């Protein structure tokens, strides 16, 4: 398995890509990782001020 | 492999005197075996048997029975045969599969139309039977006019609200 | 405004208008019926329901859509200009003839 | 592994770099690329029924003889049948020579001559395809006329032309 | 080529867009549903067709649960648009040895 | 080394017309299913038109046929064809720039691998709306 | 197997008479072996480059230097038959250049237009 | 033109052939009327001759004959109309005509109008296309056919026969349960 | 224009109608056996009843 | 025939006289007014002229070193322009006829007159057994409410 | 008989029948060509059951 072997298969690097990944990723791993922008740590959640 | 000399006479004495058939040259050439001759006779008598179209023509449906069947509240929905898968494969391979257990091994199953079926433990049969029972209850309500009164009450309360 | 809406109810039998008239639906909880009538529909030919005719029409429509869509070529892309940008020497070599000098 | 983080996310050009599909060769042994690209289909559609601006014609019209390309190729034929002047300019020959498009056949040429120029005394025709004449202009650009087909016809009676000196 | 492009799977709403395709269909990977019909329809026309009561009804959203898949968090709120795997985890863990007794059923 | 090979290198390098052909359904035929779950009038021995059946009809896509109405009972055998019809109808590598650039990640619908651009207000309409709202 | 008849691959007679690439008119009922698919490009390209080496000691459709251009070949119009030669089947393929009938304005017209 | 009437004797199953009479309108539908008259006449003066038939090796009898006789009413309804006249086959799949194909008559099609019951017209799959196949319509309104087919005549005597043919049941296949065949066809002045 | 336009329109409509009727022929050839099977199954159902 | 073969030759070329330029060429403004038969006749005249001109051009190219250059070369351009204009006019007429035929065909299709096997189709009303009731509502309601209120109590 | 998993067997037992399990599982949810074939067979057989009851 390429991921197990730690093979750097990237389209801009060698023109290859692993077949077990998803073609479209809505938000990258960094976007998923950043939790302060996802949870209610300090950010306000309802911008409407009635 | 019956010899030709004994064959000729056996066929002449049996088939003509018993079944009164007439095989052709190639038919007789292939009829060397007792199994082949008996299979040929069976096939010919099967073909001679009356056809379903002929039987229906001689025994058609009657107007009273047709009227009763039409008046019956339930009618069937045909065309289900058009939905089962149609596999396009080798004839010999299909014969092998049906003869062996492969006919059910991997998402396969043979279809044989049935007129009567076992109901004990048939969930489909039970659910359709309950559906028919509630349909009969609904028909009784309609005949008694309770449905009309209920619908009138619903409309009246909707208008009032 | 709450303009007068029109509701088309398709009854599977020919008694729809009589059934609606018999029903005493004078008003709805918040809405009031301003009139019941029969919608005049142009007599639909049997072709509209014939599976053969419907399949033929759908196949013709599919051919039309395929011709209109496939093959798909973008209406424009910077690559067009990039490839069509030639140099003056190349232009002269490609489309030079003795006619210019003779003229 | 390697230090991939240092590189910008671009695509290196492959080694070797493939040559352009355009056939730069213009010699005798030039061949016609059987591969069909979608640009050809797009151009054909645009020429036939002004794709995409105009709606497509129905399949029956497209497949019938009334479709504009076939209708025009029938009623208004576009076929050039040149004549080798030097063949008959002052030489009486029973077998003149013509140059025709490669599409035309011997029967088509016979019909063309019969129904246009009224040459109904044709005996036989010998056909041989030839590559378009190649030449280089003063700049050295390799130009090439269109390929043709030499058809040597035979006639019942000799024919000739006269050129006053 | 697709001569006919199927519309969004669940687009009964008159003003709100359809739910994310993965919630109702069988393809995940997007958290926001879209409908070209609704997007192209002018705002005034959508408001005319809808009514305040209907607008509120179609706006009401079940959170954090999903309307179509009862008992499961909707994918549009999860960190990734794919469904939560806690409930539908595989039967046996990666390191869990198979020790399941002869269960009895009614 | 010959001119034949010299030409062939680039002639074969040339690209070819591409079309996305959906995988056939030899076992399951929507055209054959069209007749499924239909009552039969006996006076003519013909299928009875059923507006309820037409309403229930699930429209399976097809390249040769714009639609195929199949009763909703058997639609579950055509899920893959539905995805194939919904997707972009070309290799993703040809449109992945949409995923790569941020603007298209917000301006394109990527559901079921489709790459159809979403609605986008023109600058004139944007200015009109902003001016109307006075902001 | 193949959509085109057998004689286009192995001739009707023992001399490989009909083997070659044949281009068919789009409205012609007949079918040819000139396909531009990725699967068919190799064989047609091979026929164009080196022809077909028939087992009679003679090459067919290419035995020279100038390769044929199958995209400009005259439209296929029939099939071989050892009795007569080439039996024509699709006659509509053959083009007849029938001119319009003579008329007054017709003979008064001239290829060029005068200048005012 | 001289033979202004046509008649046919048609039997159902093994019943006595019933006679019908057609009144044609050559003035309004010349080509259709001529085709119908020729089909009804069905005259073939070429009689079988062994020596000449062997010499030519052409089976004229094998070739389809432009005679209505021996044809059948392949399609029949209960109240709408009935079809028949397919000579090549008794199924109605394809049609033939004396002219050698599917003749056309745009003027006749445009002039045609069906506003009378118990009449006859040309059965075709398209306006321009036409053939030996005819259809007798009993319904009093056929405005949806007025501009499609051609009314080349009318039924004058065979009304009860047409009604009985319509009443004839239909087998599950689609064809009438009883083969409504043609025994003979003749003309009259 | 009237005469030539009418002639061209008539010929093109002829071609289109011919192709459409051929398509109808193909679709009917495919579908008719299905209806025949349905009718035969209905009659067999009546006989079994 | 001798005249038929001279048809491929220019008389002035045989006489050694310079071929005069023809002047103008056919234009769409005139080809539109010209009729289809006239269009075909002029097209064939132009085809004959083009064949003669191409033969002369080939002869001059073959004998370029001796003869020199072909005089009055604009004749080929004028003939090509005339042919293109004729094709333009024919294409315009053809597309107009195609549009008319297509709209007529669509109108025919909406009626569903066609049928296979040959024969008139069933009447529109026989197959249809449904009714459509229009209800005018002062205020908006929901289709579920309408269905529950107007449902057939006997169904 | 069809290849399955222990989880599949347990879910079949939960649903109370192989037919019920197949019907409950939808196309995308049941990623098996064998599953689709058996589903079609089961649907046809169910329609046959209903026809026989009628």
């Amino acid at each position: 398995t390429p991921m197990m072997l730690n093979i750097q298969n990237m389209m801009w690097w060698n023109g290859k890509r692993n077949l077990y990944r998803a073609t479209y990723r809505e938000k990258t791993w960094y976007e998923i990782s950043r939790t302060g922008a996802f949870t209610k740590g300090r950010r306000p959640v309802m911008r409407q001020k009635y | 492999l019956e010899e030709e000399t004994i064959r000729e006479r056996v066929i002449y004495q049996v088939v003509e005197g018993v079944f009164r058939l007439s095989p052709t040259s190639a038919d007789r050439r292939e009829l060397r075996s007792v199994a082949n001759i008996i299979d040929y006779v069976l096939t010919h008598v099967r073909a001679a048997r009356p056809t379903d179209r002929e039987r229906r023509q001689e025994r058609p449906i009657t107007s009273a029975a047709l009227a009763v069947m039409q008046k019956c509240p339930i009618q069937p929905q045909l065309g289900f045969v058009h939905a089962l898968p149609h596999d396009t494969r080798d004839a010999l391979l299909q014969e092998w599969e049906r003869m062996h257990h492969l006919d059910w091994q991997f998402g396969k199953a043979v279809y044989t139309p049935r007129s009567k079926e076992n109901v004990r433990g048939n969930l489909t049969w039970l659910r359709e039977d309950r559906h028919y029972d509630q349909r009969m209850k609904f028909m009784q309500e309609v005949e008694s006019g309770e449905a009309r009164a209920k619908h009138m009450k619903l409309i009246a309360e909707a208008a009032g609200n | 405004i709450e303009g007068p809406w029109e509701a088309y109810i398709t009854y599977d039998r020919e008694d729809g208008l009589s059934y609606a008239q018999s029903l005493g639906i004078t008003t709805i909880g918040v809405a009031t019926v301003l009139g019941l009538t029969e919608h005049v529909r142009e007599p639909q030919p049997y072709a509209v329901v014939d599976p053969v005719y419907c399949e033929a029409l759908r196949r013709e429509r599919a051919r039309e859509e395929t011709l209109m869509k496939w093959p798909h070529v973008p209406e424009w892309k910077y690559e067009y200009s990039t490839y069509t940008r030639k140099h003056l020497a190349d232009i002269v070599q490609y489309n030079y003839t003795n006619v210019v000098d003779y003229v | 592994g390697w230090r991939t983080w240092e590189y910008q996310h671009t695509r290196p050009d492959p080694r070797p770099f493939p040559d352009p599909p355009v056939n730069d060769y213009f010699g005798r042994s030039r061949i016609w690329n059987p591969i069909a690209c979608k640009l050809g289909y797009v151009r054909k559609k645009a020429d036939e029924w002004g794709w995409p601006n105009k709606p497509p014609p129905p399949t029956g019209l497209r497949y019938s003889q009334e479709f504009f390309p076939f209708f025009f190729e029938r009623y208004f034929p576009d076929a050039e049948v040149r004549l080798l002047l030097d063949s008959v300019l002052n030489n009486e020959t029973k077998r003149p020579v013509f140059q025709i498009p490669c599409s035309m056949s011997k029967v088509e040429l016979v019909n063309y001559l019969k129904n246009i120029y009224g040459i109904d005394n044709v005996v036989r025709v010998e056909v041989r395809n030839r590559r378009g004449r190649r030449y280089k202009n003063e700049v050295g650009e390799i130009k090439m006329m269109d390929d043709y087909k030499v058809a040597v016809v035979e006639l019942d009676t000799p024919v000739s032309v006269e050129l006053k000196q | 080529v697709a001569p006919w492009v199927p519309p969004p799977r669940h687009d009964i709403k008159v003003t709100m867009p359809p739910p994310p395709g993965g919630e109702v269909g069988g393809r995940f990977g997007v958290s926001q549903g879209y409908s070209d019909r609704l997007a192209r329809t002018p705002y005034w026309k959508r408001m005319a067709l809808s009514t305040y009561k209907l607008r509120m009804m179609e706006n009401a959203t079940r959170y954090p649960m999903s309307e179509h898949r009862p008992g499961e968090y909707d994918i549009r709120y999860l960190p990734t648009p794919y469904p939560c795997t806690i409930r539908n985890r595989p039967l046996l863990e990666v390191g869990e040895p198979r020790q399941i007794p002869s269960i009895r059923i009614p | 080394q010959g001119m034949f090979s010299h030409q062939l290198k680039r002639l074969l390098q040339k690209k070819s017309i591409h079309r996305y052909n959906w995988d056939p359904l030899p076992m399951y035929d929507p055209r054959k299913l069209v007749h499924a779950s239909r009552h039969m009038d006996v006076e003519t021995w013909r299928e009875v038109p059923d507006p309820h059946w037409d309403e229930r009809s699930y429209l399976v896509p097809d390249q040769m046929f714009y639609n195929i109405p199949v009763p909703p009972e058997y639609k579950d055998a055509y899920w893959w064809r539905e995805l194939q019809a919904r997707r972009v109808q070309c290799p993703v590598e040809w449109v992945s720039h949409r995923m790569y650039n941020k603007g298209d990640r917000q301006r394109y619908d990527f559901q079921d691998l489709a790459f159809r651009k979403k609605f986008e207000f023109s600058y004139e309409e944007v200015v009109k709306n902003a001016k109307d709202m006075r902001s | 197997k193949n959509s085109w008849p057998e004689w286009m691959d192995n001739g009707a007679d023992g001399t490989g008479y009909g083997i070659g690439l044949h281009r068919t008119h789009p409205l012609s009922r007949l079918r040819g072996n000139l396909k531009r698919s990725p699967s068919h490009v190799p064989r047609v390209l091979g026929m164009m480059i080196q022809g077909v080496w028939h087992k009679s000691g003679v090459k067919l459709y290419f035995r020279g230097g100038k390769p044929p251009n199958p995209s400009v070949h005259p439209y296929l119009t029939g099939e071989p038959c050892p009795l007569y030669g080439w039996k024509v089947t699709d006659e509509s393929v053959i083009r007849q250049f029938n001119m319009p009938s003579i008329d007054g304005t017709n003979f008064r017209y001239k290829p060029y237009v005068a200048l005012q | 033109r001289i033979s202004e009437r046509a008649f046919m004797d048609i039997a159902i199953g093994t019943k006595a052939p019933r006679r019908i009479v057609f009144k044609l309108f050559p003035r309004k539908c010349p080509s259709a009327v001529k085709n119908f008259i020729e089909l009804c006449s069905g005259n073939v003066s070429t009689d079988t001759y062994e020596s000449g038939n062997r010499d030519k090796l052409i089976s004229e009898s094998a070739l389809p004959q432009l005679t209505y006789k021996n044809s059948t009413f392949h399609r029949v309804e209960k109240g709408y109309l009935i079809q028949g006249g397919d000579i090549v086959t008794g199924r109605g799949t394809e049609q033939l005509s004396i002219y050698g194909g599917t003749f056309s008559a745009p003027e006749e099609v445009r002039a045609s109008v069906f506003d009378k019951p118990g009449l006859v017209g040309t059965a075709s799959s398209s306006p321009n296309a036409h053939g030996s196949q005819f259809f007798i319509l009993t319904a009093k309104e056929a405005n949806h056919l007025n501009g499609t087919c051609i009314c080349f005549g009318q039924v004058a005597d065979g009304l009860d026969v047409v009604q009985e043919i319509e009443q004839v049941p239909i087998d599950p296949s689609g064809f009438p349960s009883l083969k409504v065949s043609i025994v003979d066809c003749g003309v009259l002045e | 224009r009237e005469a030539e336009q009418a002639v061209l329109v008539d010929k093109r409509l002829e071609a289109m109608e011919e192709h459409f009727v051929q398509s109808l022929k193909q679709s009917y050839e495919f579908h008719e056996p299905l209806r025949r099977k349905n009718a035969e199954d209905m009659r067999q159902f009546q006989t079994d009843v | 025939s001798a005249a038929a073969f001279y048809e491929f030759v220019d008389n002035n070329f045989l006489n050694n006289k310079r071929p005069p330029v023809p002047g103008g060429s056919w234009t769409v403004e005139v080809l539109r007014n010209k009729s289809l038969a006239d269009l075909q006749h002029i097209w064939f005249l132009l085809l004959k002229e083009r064949n003669m001109l191409k033969s002369m051009k080939e002869h001059y190219l073959r004998h370029q070193e001796e003869l020199g250059a072909m005089p009055a070369p604009s004749r080929l351009k004028m003939i090509d322009e005339s042919m293109r204009n004729i094709k333009r006019v024919v294409k315009e007429r053809d597309e107009e006829a195609t549009a008319r035929a297509v709209e007529i065909f669509k109108e025919r299709l909406k009626r569903g007159i066609y049928r296979y096997p040959p024969g008139p189709p069933p009447p529109p009303g026989a197959h249809d057994k449904t009714s459509v009731v229009k209800v005018e509502l002062s205020c908006y309601v929901e289709e579920e409410r309408l269905r529950e209120l107007f449902g057939r109590y006997d169904v | 008989q069809v290849p399955m998993v222990e989880a599949a067997m347990f879910e079949v037992e939960k649903d109370g029948g192989f037919d019920n399990f197949i019907l409950k599982r939808s196309g995308p949810e049941l990623r098996s060509t064998y599953g689709e074939r058996i589903r079609r067979h089961i649907l046809v057989r169910q329609k046959e059951i209903q026809k026989n009851f009628v």
